[PDB]
């Protein structure tokens, strides 16, 4: 004693949790851990228990602790849970992002195994986008796991279309690995760009560009298109709305 | 010569039947409505065609896939349901 | 070599015959379960 | 003749488009930077291409 609480509120045995925990100890051990070190607050989040993690935040405390540094909300963003990840986050937005041991944050895990909604709510609560480690952004690590669904939900909304951040050497960013390692993702990104502003006949439509890198840097210049040819994917390249036009007008001076 | 002719014969049948249907649709539209049924039997007494070898068998796979998503709809709910087993379980004794 | 696939498919239907009955059987777990305490 | 030509046409499109992109990349690098944008619209008003049959 007291061991069972760890178990019970891991799997979320609500009544045993409540009647065992209210004594009141003053929660000296609440706030306890055993190897690998972990807390009920976490084990509630690991296996998905909105009810218990809520109650435990009504009593509250500690509100964070971490043996391999993950914290709880990473264990929440591990699987595709939602209600937990709602209320847990909503208790504080200061106790929400932690970058260690080897840099990662809730967004970074949540774009692995986890489903898209998690990410949608993290953007809906202004989670950090920029923080980078190691070298490769969460988006990187997403695509190198080849997940369609997230990198499709991110692009519609909101806070970036396709963000900045880059270098080196491995792994190069950022769109060209999209095109090497999950094709047809552009297709959707692509059709989201253009207009057909006027609808059916007699319509003039502009075509904005993501493609240019854009430098200077004399950087494998033209770059992304080239990384389409090499390699290899071409039923993006053939895509009418964009590339064909780009290369056509580019071929105007090229003509000259 | 060989490359393109081979390519046309690869799915030849559609090219032909699309020829006849196209012709009948663009004949149907011009001729006056009152000259319809007749002529039209809307029935027919019955009293070297098209090759077996051409086929699409990718679909077979597209048939399997939907089934397997049905299987995960039919497995995830089970997982949910089992955690819901433990949340109402009577584990005492012994812990 | 399409058949190869036609060989896989029957097996997978056998798997859902062998999963659905499990699902049935598990709801039948709860319908005779002794959940008290605690509700 | 037939074997190799068939083989080239099997994935013809890439050979061609790789020709134009290659040419533009090896034109881009030589010409002086100040002669860039212009020329570049970075937009275009809009007012027998490539075969469906090839696939993976």
């Amino acid at each position: 004693k007291k061991s069972p609480l760890h178990f019970a509120a891991s799997y979320g045995r609500i009544n045993t949790c409540q009647r065992l925990l209210q004594d009141i100890s003053d929660t000296r051990l609440l706030n306890e851990g055993d190897l690998h070190g972990m807390t009920p607050l976490h084990l509630a989040a690991k296996n998905g228990h909105d009810k218990v993690v809520q109650l435990l935040l009504k009593k509250g405390a500690l509100f964070l602790s971490d043996h391999n540094g993950w914290t709880a909300l990473h264990h929440a963003s591990m699987g595709g849970y939602t209600q937990t990840m709602k209320v847990i986050l909503d208790t504080n937005l200061k106790c929400t992002d932690r970058l260690d041991e080897d840099g990662n944050t809730a967004l970074h895990f949540a774009a692995r195994e986890g489903h898209a909604k998690a990410v949608a709510l993290l953007l809906s609560h202004n989670a950090d986008i920029v923080l980078n480690k190691q070298q490769a952004s969460f988006l990187h690590l997403a695509l190198h796991n080849k997940r369609k669904e997230v990198v499709l939900t991110i692009i519609r909304s909101k806070r970036w279309d396709e963000c900045l951040k880059i270098f080196s050497h491995n792994s190069p960013g950022n769109k060209c690995p999209i095109t090497e390692m999950i094709e047809y993702l552009p297709e959707c990104m692509k059709v989201l760009l253009d207009f057909c502003m006027l609808h059916s006949t007699e319509d003039k439509s502009c075509r904005d560009y993501y493609i240019e890198y854009n430098f200077k840097y004399l950087y494998e210049p033209l770059t992304a298109l080239n990384a389409m040819v090499q390699n290899n994917r071409i039923e993006l390249l053939n895509h009418p709305v964009c590339k064909e036009y780009l290369l056509m007008k580019w071929l105007a001076y090229g003509f000259r | 010569a060989v490359g393109d002719i081979a390519d046309v014969q690869k799915h030849a049948s559609l090219k032909r039947i699309a020829m006849q249907v196209e012709l009948h649709t663009s004949l149907e539209k011009k001729l006056p409505l009152w000259f319809l049924r007749k002529v039209d039997q809307k029935s027919t007494i019955v009293y070297q065609e098209i090759p077996n070898a051409d086929k699409s068998l990718e679909m077979e796979i597209l048939k399997q896939k939907y089934r397997l998503k049905d299987l995960t709809f039919l497995l995830e709910k089970q997982h949910e349901l089992i955690k819901l087993i433990i949340q109402k379980m009577e584990i005492i004794s012994e812990t």
